[PDB]
C-alpha cells in the first residue's frame, strides 16, 4: 500500500553504551509499504516493543 | 536456557530447528535431573559454601578486610557476603538453565562499570569466585563437579 | 525470550531467593515435557508446507470472498501475504510450543501485529478462522497429546489477535 | 566492484569475506540495486555502529583476518573511473 | 630513569604509524533541536561519505 | 542548541535591531560569569567519576529498595544504566552551565525521556532525588558561587523529568 | 558562538570539554569588553557606514542605479541600502559571538537562491561587502579593524 | 501514485470486471486531452522559474512583513525554504495535471503539510496566496484550456492547505 | 570452515563416494579424542587471561625494546593492540584444537596476517616469540597430553607466521 | 596530520627524552611564526577564489589544449572539476602551511594521486602547471615573508606531483 | 595541538579554517613563551618531582609497596616511578601542544587495558598522578600551576 | 540516448526490458529520420543562426563589446561565437538522441562554475541562448519548430 508511521521502543540488553542514544532506543519515523515487514522483524527480534502502527498514507 | 539459544538461532534464519538444534535440545532435557539434583546440593549448602569462600578469600587477601579497605567493617563483609550469595544464586540458575544466559543477563553485563563505581577490586572478585568455585566443586561428585566449575570459570573470566 | 526454566528463573530472581520444591516440580515438569515437544516440533517441521497447504485451502473455502476480486487476499501479492502469515504463524507456535512459554508469541509475533492488521484493514475474525485451521490441520499430524500443548499456542495467538 | 563500493559507501568498509560477495552477487544478479542497498542498510552491523543517527564514516576493521589491509586499500582508493561515457579525453600534445 | 630508556633509538615508532584510525569528528543529526550551520555540516557529511 | 550570546543575538535578530545598552550589558554580565564557569566545568571534569560515585552511594542509601531485588536498579546491566545516565546528567548540566541556557537540556536530555523511562519503567521520581544528590556533591565541590549556577541547570533537569 | 561550537565538538565525542576547549573559552570570554566596544563602535556609526558603502558601490557600478539597473530608482536604492544595514548587523552580531555563525544562520545559508529569485547580480553583492569593509574598518583601529576585517572577508567569500 | 488510467484499472479490478463503454469512454477522454497536456507541461517546465519569480515577488508584495524580520519569510535560509516550496508547489501541480488525477499530490505533498507549517509557524493563509500567484502566472503562460485543467489541482493544493 | 569430520566429509564428497573404513576409522579417532579437546579447551577458557599475562610478561621482558620508547608495543594503544593480538592468537588456538583442524587457523588467522603486520610495522619475530611464549605457559597448564595437541596448533601459527 | 609541534613531540618521544634546549629553540622558532601564518591564511582564504581564477586562466592560456575538444579539462563538467581540483590544491597548501608541516598533504593530496590521475587520464604535467601557476598568483597576494613559506607547499605538491 | 585540531576540524567539513579558528591559533601562539617555560620548569625538576610524588604515593597507600603489592620490591618500584615520569613527560608535551592530545594518544587509549594486563590499580594510577600534580603544581606559580593542574586533572579522570 | 537510459534502468532493477520501455525504444526508432533531418537542417544553417544569434545578443549588451566588457575585441566576441556553435552543435546532438543528455553532460554540469571562473555573466548566456532559439526555430518548420525549441528551453533554464 502506502507509509506507516510507526513508533517504537528498543532497549538495551547485550551491553551498556555510553553514547547518549536516547534517540536510537526512543523513535518513530515513517516506514514505507515494502520494507514494514522486515523492519517489524527486526524491531522484534531486537528485543524493542512496537508502540503503535498507523497507516498516513494509502 | 539451551531451548532459548536453539529458538533465537533458529529464528534468526527464519527456520525450523535443524536436527542439530532437536538433538541439542533433547540431550538437555534428558540431563535436567540430575542439574537440577546439583542445583539442590548447592542450593541447601548455603553458608558452608559463602561462610568457607569469604573467610580464604579474606585469608589469602587480608586488604580488603583490613582498614582501609573495601570490605572493611561488619556492614561491608555482610556486602562482600552478600555478593558471593548474589553470584552462587546465579550459578544454580545457569547450572539449572544448561548454560550461562541468567549468570550473563543478571551478572555480567555491565559489572565492571558496577564495581568501578563501587571501588571493589575485580581481582577480588575474580578470588572470592575461585574460593566459591573450590568450595562448590569439594562438594560434589567428579562428573558434576566439572561442569559446575565451567560456570564458576565462565564466571571468572567475565570478571577478569 | 523466555521458556518455562527462563521464566522460573526470572520469578525467583525478582525474589531473590533460591529454587523451592515448587521450582524444581515445574523444572522437572518442563524437562519431562521436553521430549515429547522435541518430537511435536520435529513432526510439525516436517508438515510445515502441507499444514499451510491445507489450513489455506480450508480457510479459502469456508470464506471464498476473501480471495475473489474485492478480497483482502486477493491478489498474487496479498495472497502471498496471506500464506505468508499463515507461515510465520505455525513456525513462532512451533517455537512457543518447544520452548514451554508463550512469551516469544508476544515478542516477535503480537508485538505491534494488531495495529498492523487494524491499520490495512484485515480481517481479524478471518485470521482467526485461518489459525483455527492450522490448529486444527496441526493437531490431525502430531498426536493428541502435543496436538492439545500446540492448541494452547494457536488459542494464544488467536486471543491476541483478536 | 559494486559490491565493495557499497561495503565502502554504507559500511565504511572492505568486503569482509567470499560469503558476503556471494549473497550480494545474488541479491544483485535476482533483485538489482535497490535491493542490494536495502540490505547493506538493514544489516545487523549498521545499526551496531551507526545505528539510526550517524552519518556512516570510513572504518578499518581488526577482525576478521585480512579485512584491515583490505579496508585501508578501499578507504584509500579515489575514484578511477570518468564521470560520463560522453566526450573521451585522449593524451596528446599540440605544439605551438 | 635506567628502566625508560629507549632502545631503539631515533629509529623507533612514534605514535602517528601503527593502525589507520577513523574519522575523529562523528557527524549526527540529535532528535530534538538543531542547528542551522551543524545541519548543513552533516548534509555535506553524508553527500561526501 | 543556543548560548546566552546566541539567545540576545536572535532576539535582537527577530526584531531586525541592532544592540542597544539592555544587549551589551547582558553580554557583558556573561563575559564576566566565564571565568567562574570554566573554572567549575573544569573542576566538575575532573571529578566527574568522584561525583558520581557519591551522588549514587547517597541515592542508594536513602533508598535501597532499588538495588535489592525487584528494584529498578537490580542487575549489573541494571546499575550500570543508573550510574550512567548520572553520568549524562552530570555531563549536560556542565554543558548548559558552560552555556549559559537550558536549551542543550530540552534538545538532547528531556526530549523524550519522560515517556522513555514511563515505558521502560524506571522510576522517575527517584532518577529525581538522584539529580537532588549530583546537585549537593557538586555544589559541596566547586565552591558557593557557582554552586547556585550549577543548581539552576540541575533543578532544570529534575522539573523537566517532574 | 565560540562555547556553542566547543560544547557541540565535546557532546560529538560524548566527553566533557579538554583543557583546549577551555582555554579557548576563557580566550573567548577574556576578550568579550574588547568586542563589545567593536560592535558598539560600529553600530554607533551604522547609518554613516551604510550610506557610504552605498556611495562607493554605486560609483564602482553606476550600472545597478542606471536604468535598466537592478537597483534603479529611490525603493529599488533602498532595498539596496536596507541589505547593506541587515549585513552590517550580522558583522556585529559575528563580532560579539565570536564567529561567523550568525552571518552563516542569518545571511547566508540559501543567500545565492533568495538573491537569484530576486534578480540580484552576487558579483554587485560581493563588492557592495568590500565597501562595507573599508568604511567600517575606517572607524576602528588597526587592532579591531584586523579582527573585523576577517568577518567581512567571510562575508563576501560566501556571497562570492 | 496513480494516474486516470490506473484508477479506471483499480476500479474495474476491484470491481473484478473487464472494461465496460464507459471505461473506455474515459480512457478515450484522457487520450484525447494528452497533447494539451504535455504542451502545457512543456510551456511550464519551460518557463517554471519565471513563474516562481513572480508569484513571490507578488506574493511578498502583498505581505511584505512576511520578509521582514519577524516574519516567517526572514532570512536567507526561510526565504529560499519558501520558494522552494513554491517550486515544489508548481512541479507537483504539473505531475498531477499530467496524470489527470490529484492523487500525487495527497500522497506526496499534502500528507501532513497542514500539520508540519502548523508545528513550524507557516502561515496557510499566506501560503495559499502563492499558490493563488502561482496559478495567475501559469494561466497568463499556458492558455486558456491549460489554464483550466492547472486551475483544478492549484485549487486542490490551496484547499488541502486548509 | 573445515573440522575433522568435515574434511572427511569434503574429500570424500569430491571423489562422489560414500563413506569407507579407512573415513570411518578417522572418524572414530576424532570422536575418541573429542573429550581431551573438550577438557583442554574450557581449562583454556579458564585460564585465559593468566596465560596471556604471564606469556606477553615473559615477551617483553626478554624483549625489552618493545615497550621502552619507539618500540612498537609502546603506547597504551600499541600495548593493548599487542595483548589483544595474543589473546586472538590464543582464541583460534583454542578453535583449531577443539576442531581437530588447522584450517581455521589458515583461513581466519593466517590469511594476509604477514602483510597486513607488514603494512603496521609489526614485527614477526617477536609475534612469533610471543606465540611460543603463549605455548610454553599454556603447556604447564593444560598437561602434557593436552599439551602436545595444544602445540600442534601454536607450532602451526608459529610456522605460518615464520 | 601532524603539525610542528607534534614533529618535535614524536621525535624526543621516540627517544624517551624530555625537551632539550634544541627542541625548545624549534618550539620559538613555530611560536615566532605563528601569526605571520596565521596572517598568510586568512589572507589566502580571502581570496580563494581570485587566486583559482588567475591561476586557471595562466594554465588555460599555456596550454590551450586542455580546453579545446578532445582535452581532459574540455566540458563544463570536465572544467568544473579542473578547477575544484586546484580549490583541493590550494586548501590544502594553506593547511600545511598553516600546520608548519607537509605530512597532511602526504596523507590527504598525494596519496594515491598519481595512479587516481593515470586511471582518469588526467594530465600531471599540466596539473603541476596549474599548482606552479597558483603558487606565483598566492605569492604576490601573501608577501614576500609568507610567499617563501607557502612556495615550500606548493613545491611539495608538484614534487609529489611529479 | 591547537593547530592540528583546528586543522582537522576544518578539514573534516572541507572548509578554510574560519576566523575564529585563526583566532585561537593566534592566542595559542602568543601564548607560546610562557607555556614553553612552564615546560622548561617542569622538565629542570623532574627527579624531584618524581621521586616526592613516589613518596607521597607510597606513603598514602602502603599497600602498594608492602608485600603482595604490585609495586612490591624495588625493581617493581622503580618501575612505577619510570610510569610517573612517563607521564609527567606526557604532561610536558601537552603543555607545550596546548591541548591533552598527546597525553591522551600517548597515555590514555588502551591504559585500562594495559594495566589490567598488569594487575596495576588504576586507583593507584588515580592517587599517583595526583601525588605528582600536587609535586608539580608546587613549584609553578599560581596561574602556572593552574594550567598545569588542568591536565593534570584530565589524567586523573582518564585513569578514573 | 533514449535506448541507453531504458538500458540502465532494466540494468539497475537485473531484468530485461518491459514492454514499455522496447515501445518508447520501438517509437524512437520510427522517428529517427525526422530527427536527422532537423540535425541536418540546424547543421546547414550553423553559420546564420550564430551569426544572427551574436548579432540580437549584442545589439541589446552593447556594453559586452564595449571597453570594458567581458567579450571586447575580436578574440573574445570570437569566443562568444564559438560557445553559441558549442550549444548548437550540442543541440543537434540532443536531437539526434531523442533526449538532453549529451547537452547536458557536455556542456550543463558544472557550467554556473565555468563561466563563474571565466567571469561570464549567467544572464548573457541566457539571453543568448534565447535569441539562438529564435533564430533557429525561425528556419525549421513548425513540427520541427517545437521540437527544436524544447531543447532549447532545457538549455535556457538550465543555464538561468
Ligand atoms: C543524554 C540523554 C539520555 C538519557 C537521560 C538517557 C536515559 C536512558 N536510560 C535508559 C535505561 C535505564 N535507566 C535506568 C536508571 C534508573 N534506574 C534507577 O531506578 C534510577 C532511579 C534511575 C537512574 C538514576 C535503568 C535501571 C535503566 C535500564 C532499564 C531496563 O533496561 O530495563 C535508557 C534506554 C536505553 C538503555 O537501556 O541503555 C535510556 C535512553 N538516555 C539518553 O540518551
Ligand atoms: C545480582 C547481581 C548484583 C550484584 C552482584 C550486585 C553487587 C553490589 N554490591 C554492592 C555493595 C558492596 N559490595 C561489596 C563487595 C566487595 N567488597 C570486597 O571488595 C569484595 C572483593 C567484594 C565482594 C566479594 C562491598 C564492600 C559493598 C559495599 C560498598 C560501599 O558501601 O561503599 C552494591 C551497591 C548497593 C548495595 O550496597 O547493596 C551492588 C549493586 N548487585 C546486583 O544487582
Ligand atoms: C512474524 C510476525 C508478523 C506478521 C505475521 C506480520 C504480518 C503482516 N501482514 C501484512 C499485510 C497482509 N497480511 C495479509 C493476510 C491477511 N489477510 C488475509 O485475508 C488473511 C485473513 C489474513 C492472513 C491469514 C494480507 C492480505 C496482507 C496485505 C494487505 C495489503 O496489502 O493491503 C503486513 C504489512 C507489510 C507487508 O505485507 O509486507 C505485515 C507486517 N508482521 C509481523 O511482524
Ligand atoms: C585473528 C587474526 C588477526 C590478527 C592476529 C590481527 C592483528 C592486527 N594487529 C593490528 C595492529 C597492531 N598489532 C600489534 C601487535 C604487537 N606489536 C608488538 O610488537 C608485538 C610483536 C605484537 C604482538 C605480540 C600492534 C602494536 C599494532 C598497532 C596498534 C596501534 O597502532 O594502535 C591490526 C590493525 C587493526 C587494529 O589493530 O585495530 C590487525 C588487523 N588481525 C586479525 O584479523
Ligand atoms: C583532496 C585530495 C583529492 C584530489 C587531489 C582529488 C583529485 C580528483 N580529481 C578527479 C576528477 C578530475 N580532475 C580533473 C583536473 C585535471 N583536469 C585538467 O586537465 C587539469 C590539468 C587538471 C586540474 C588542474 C578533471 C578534468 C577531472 C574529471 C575527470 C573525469 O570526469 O573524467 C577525481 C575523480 C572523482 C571526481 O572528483 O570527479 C579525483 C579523485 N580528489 C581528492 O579527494
Ligand atoms: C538578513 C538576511 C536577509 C537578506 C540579505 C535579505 C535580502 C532581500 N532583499 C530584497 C529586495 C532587494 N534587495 C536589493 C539589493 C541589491 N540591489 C543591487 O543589485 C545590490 C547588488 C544589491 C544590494 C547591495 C534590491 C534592489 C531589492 C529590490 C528587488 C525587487 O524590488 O524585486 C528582498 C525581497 C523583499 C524586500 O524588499 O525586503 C530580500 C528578502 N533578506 C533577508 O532576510
Ligand atoms: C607512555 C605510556 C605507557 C605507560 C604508562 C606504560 C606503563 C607500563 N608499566 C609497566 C610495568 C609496571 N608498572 C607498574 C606501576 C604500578 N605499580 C603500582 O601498583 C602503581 C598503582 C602503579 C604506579 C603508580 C609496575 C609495578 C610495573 C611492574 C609490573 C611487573 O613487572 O610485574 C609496563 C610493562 C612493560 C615493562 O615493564 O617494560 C608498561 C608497558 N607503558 C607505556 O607505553
Ligand atoms: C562544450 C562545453 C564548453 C563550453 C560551453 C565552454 C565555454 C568556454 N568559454 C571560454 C572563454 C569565453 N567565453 C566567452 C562568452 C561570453 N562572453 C559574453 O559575456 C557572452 C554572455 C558570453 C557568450 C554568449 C568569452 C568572451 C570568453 C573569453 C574570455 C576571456 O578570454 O577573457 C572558455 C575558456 C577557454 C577558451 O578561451 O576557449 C571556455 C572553456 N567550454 C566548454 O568545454
Amino acid at each position: 500500500t502506502r507509509l506507516f508511521k510507526v513508533t517504537a521502543l528498543i532497549p538495551s540488553y547485550k551491553k551498556v553504551r555510553g553514547g547518549r542514544e536516547l534517540q536510537n532506543t526512543y523513535f518513530t519515523k515513517l516506514v514505507e509499504y515494502d520494507r514494514w515487514f522486515a523492519e517489524q522483524q527486526r524491531i522484534q527480534k531486537q528485543g524493542g516493543k512496537i508502540l503503535s502502527v498507523k497507516m498516513v498514507a494509502g | 536456557s539451551v531451548v532459548t539459544k536453539a529458538i533465537v538461532s533458529a529464528d534468526a534464519e527464519a527456520r525450523y530447528l535443524s536436527p542439530g538444534e532437536l538433538d541439542r535440545i533433547r540431550g538437555f532435557v534428558s540431563s535436567g535431573e540430575r542439574r537440577l539434583r546439583v542445583a539442590q546440593t548447592l542450593t541447601e549448602s548455603r553458608e558452608r559454601i559463602i561462610k568457607q569462600a569469604g573467610d580464604q578469600l579474606f585469608q589469602k587477601r587480608p586488604d580488603l578486610v583490613s582498614p582501609g579497605g573495601n570490605a572493611y567493617g561488619a556492614e561491608r563483609t555482610a556486602s562482600c557476603l552478600r555478593d558471593l550469595d548474589y553470584y552462587l544464586r546465579l550459578v544454580t540458575f545457569g547450572i539449572v538453565a544448561g548454560d550461562v544466559t541468567p549468570i550473563e543477563e543478571i551478572g555480567v553485563i555491565g559489572v565492571k562499570e558496577m564495581y568501578r563505581n563501587l571501588e571493589v577490586p575485580l581481582p577480588g572478585m575474580v578470588e572470592a569466585v575461585k574460593a566459591m568455585k573450590s568450595v562448590a566443586t569439594g562438594l560434589l561428585s567428579g562428573d558434576d563437579s566439572a561442569e559446575v566449575g565451567y560456570y564458576f570459570d565462565y564466571l571468572a573470566g567475565a570478571l577478569a | 525470550m523466555q521458556d518455562a526454566i527462563t521464566s522460573v528463573i526470572n520469578t525467583y530472581d525478582v525474589q531473590g531467593k533460591y529454587f523451592d520444591t515448587s521450582a524444581f516440580d515445574k523444572l522437572k515438569a518442563y524437562y519431562a515435557t521436553g521430549e515429547l515437544r522435541v518430537r511435536a516440533a520435529g513432526t510439525i517441521s516436517a508438515n510445515a508446507a502441507t499444514i499451510i497447504k491445507e489450513a489455506s485451502a480450508k480457510l479459502f473455502s469456508n470464506q471464498p470472498d476473501l480471495v475473489r476480486p474485492g478480497g483482502n487476499a486477493y491478489t498474487t501479492r496479498r495472497y502471498a501475504a496471506c500464506v505468508r502469515d499463515m507461515d510465520y504463524f505455525l513456525r513462532y507456535a512451533t517455537y512457543a510450543m518447544l520452548a514451554g512459554d508463550t512469551s516469544i508469541l508476544d515478542e516477535r509475533v503480537l508485538n505491534g501485529l494488531k495495529e498492523t492488521y487494524n491499520s490495512l484493514g484485515v480481517p481479524i475474525s478471518s485470521t482467526v478462522q485461518g489459525i483455527q485451521a492450522m490448529k486444527e490441520v496441526t493437531g490431525s499430524l502430531v498426536g493428541s497429546g502435543a496436538a492439545k500443548e500446540m492448541g494452547v499456542y494457536f488459542d494464544y495467538l488467536s486471543s491476541g489477535l483478536s | 566492484k559494486v559490491i565493495e563500493l557499497l561495503t565502502k559507501h554504507f559500511l565504511g568498509r572492505a568486503p569482509q569475506d567470499q560469503a558476503e560477495i556471494q549473497r550480494y552477487n545474488r541479491i544483485l544478479a535476482g533483485k538489482g540495486l535497490k535491493v542490494a542497498i536495502e540490505e547493506v542498510l538493514n544489516s545487523d552491523e549498521y545499526t551496531q555502529l551507526f545505528g539510526e543517527d550517524v552519518v556512516p564514516f570510513k572504518r578499518y576493521p581488526t577482525l576478521p583476518t585480512g579485512t584491515y589491509l583490505a579496508s585501508v586499500a578501499t578507504n584509500d582508493e579515489m575514484i578511477q573511473q570518468s564521470g560520463s561515457s560522453y566526450s573521451p579525453s585522449y593524451a596528446g600534445y599540440s605544439y605551438p | 630513569i635506567q628502566k625508560g630508556k629507549a632502545l631503539r633509538g631515533a629509529e623507533g615508532d612514534p605514535y602517528t604509524i601503527g593502525t589507520r584510525r577513523s574519522p575523529k569528528p562523528i557527524f549526527w543529526v540529535p532528535q530534538g533541536g538543531t542547528n542551522p550551520t551543524e545541519f548543513q555540516n552533516v548534509i555535506r557529511a553524508a553527500y561526501r561519505q
